[PDB]
């Protein structure tokens, strides 16, 4: 459906265009390796950014929620942005995947495996010196019909990517026990890495198809 | 001139509208001799062709047939929802005369 | 000559600017008989054709009509905001003469 | 006329169907004289050409060769899974006659 | 043969480079008679045309003029950064001889 | 027939392979008279051209030079890795004869 997610970020829309989206730490381009771990990502301390370490960038379920987290982290900024983001299968309810071991349950946050591509970003509010601006700038790269026909990933697709250490009791409990990568509970850390790499490969295939087919829809054969 | 695909389809004999409201399930393309055509399906089984050009087409149709093969290839790919196809029901499969795309 | 779509509209008889500032709601395309054309609508109901190539068109327009149908199709399939259409209002629906996007 | 790539292939001598269900790993095109062609491969080594236009092609296939090379370039850059290829097995690489893509 | 756009421009009279390093702000095309042309603008207010095909062009330019309007169109639609534009300053608006694109 | 780009180049005396494994850093095309060409560069400074159509080219290469320009543009905009280029090295910059793409 057409639900949105929200994220405060210091990086302006100029930089996001060039980066192919809002990236994780260390990732420079969307389609360009790096640790991909959901458990390590949600535990990570926020140092000037809303959580974007270990392969994921984090979001908020509402505008109000994104703005309060933006004032805890990026209060110093004379100009930061709140990005409006479409829900899609690159995205994961962190409280549902990690379950009882969700590090910050009150935050109610949703994290994109591999960053949020540019075309998934609906738009952005500017936030001049603490104050949210009413006007919503709309991203030209956004594709409403595509992303309004997609939702977040279900927790069932995320239980195997949860990324707990092999000695963690989560792997011998439900629902994670039936989804454990070989070597986890009863080579785990390398097997969750490679499952995360394949997941991002197959999601990247899906956004390339939508965006790069749009770019080649001008072709006319009959004119030589 | 018709304002829509339905009025356009009424101006032709041996013809009929299909309401799909769905993206294309499959795209098929051929350069084999006498079989230079496109074939599309949808999830519910319904199959359609862009005809091989022949004596039945007038000269001004030739540019639009090739245009129509472009539209279908790239509508398949962008997963674009096709509202309707006006087709000729005296061929097997039914042959496309027009397409509309919406929502 | 002209540096914008509004000024280019002022050079021709039977034309008017339509200001949409909106992406195309639908794209129709026909290879049928004497209706080798494209029609587009918007959310407000407004409808526009790219005309069947005919005796109203000089030979340099032939290629430009094929380009306009290429342009409308990619604008639709990328959701590009179209700013204006200069059209000919003495035909039904209004025949696109030009397009701008900002 | 045929409703799908399999039944279409069987109309021609020296053809087989290839079931890839996979994106193209490489695209290669040439403008060099007498080698005006394309080549695609898949990850573990399957290879396919679109042939140089020549005396083995009737007039109506010439427009369709140009299109097929476009189709494969688009599929390559979009990482779109290809379902099948009908091919002539009497050329090396196997010369593509048709292509289907599902999903 | 030149290694870049700056040098291409130096081979012609009445030309000049414009270093923009920005996306096209607006794209405009016309199919009106005697006005079969494209006009692009930028945020800084600069306006450029691709000229109407006429007697100032030799035959080998016709396909390159059509090509340039295609290039200007997807550059606009993808928000592609244009590095430079070679243009003729004996036309108003200045007419595009060449484009170059980079980060 | 060549089975890959490396084979294609060894069929001509006056060519070589460059291995880039890198996307195009800049794309440049011109409509100016007698310079209707394209020019790409990579970040290492390597420059390449799609030659102006001429008397070195036979008729079947004409369509293929236009394909190559299409290919370089869309490759540049999608940031697709270029694997190899077959090129004629009796010209500066080296003229493209073929291109392969792969990650
Ligand atoms: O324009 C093509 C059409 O021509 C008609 O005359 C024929 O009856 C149709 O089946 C269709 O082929
Ligand atoms: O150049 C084409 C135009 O010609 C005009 O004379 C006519 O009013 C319009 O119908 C339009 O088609
Ligand atoms: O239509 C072209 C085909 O023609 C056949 O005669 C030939 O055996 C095939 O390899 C293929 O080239
Ligand atoms: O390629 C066409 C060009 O021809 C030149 O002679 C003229 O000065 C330019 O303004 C431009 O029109
Ligand atoms: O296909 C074009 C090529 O033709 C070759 O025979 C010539 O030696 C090369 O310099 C190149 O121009
Ligand atoms: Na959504």
């Amino acid at each position: 459906n057409d639900d949105k997610l929200y994220r405060a970020d210091s990086r302006p829309p100029d930089e996001i265009k060039q980066s192919g989206g809002l990236m994780p730490r260390g990732q420079s381009e969307y389609f360009d390796q790096m640790n991909i771990n959901l458990y390590d990502h949600a535990r990570g301390t926020q140092t000037g950014f809303v959580r974007h370490d270990d392969g994921y960038v984090s979001t908020s379920i509402s505008l109000r929620s994104a703005h309060l987290v933006g004032q805890t982290i990026l209060s110093g900024h004379s100009t930061y942005y709140i990005y409006v983001i479409a829900t899609a299968p690159n995205m994961f309810n962190v409280n549902d995947v990690l379950g009882a071991y969700s590090p910050h349950p009150d935050e109610q946050e949703v994290s994109a495996l591999g960053g949020i591509p540019y075309s998934q970003i609906y738009g952005w509010y500017r936030v001049h010196f603490g104050v949210l601006d009413e006007q919503l700038h709309r991203n030209r790269g956004y594709r409403d019909r595509y992303y309004s026909n997609l939702d977040i990933a279900p927790a069932a697709d995320g239980y195997g990517l949860a990324g707990f250490p092999p000695e963690h009791r989560a792997w011998r409990e439900e629902p994670w026990i039936h989804h454990a990568p070989p070597g986890c509970g009863n080579t785990c850390d390398e097997k969750t890495q490679s499952l995360g790499v394949k997941f991002l490969d197959e999601y990247q295939s899906k956004v390339k198809r939508q965006i790069f087919s749009g770019y080649q829809s001008d072709i006319d054969t009959h004119n030589r | 001139t018709p304002q829509n695909i339905t009025d356009l389809c009424a101006e032709y004999h041996n013809t009929q509208i299909h309401t799909l409201n769905d993206k294309i399930f499959s795209y098929t393309e051929s350069l084999a001799g006498k079989r230079e055509m496109a074939i599309i399906t949808f999830k519910n089984g319904a199959t359609f062709q862009v005809e091989v050009p022949g004596s039945q087409h007038i000269d001004s149709q030739k540019k639009a047939i090739e245009r129509m093969k472009d539209t279908l290839r790239i509508a398949y790919l962008t997963e674009a929802k096709v509202e309707k196809l006006c087709v000729w029901n005296n061929k097997t499969p039914h042959a496309i005369a027009a397409i509309s795309m919406a929502n």
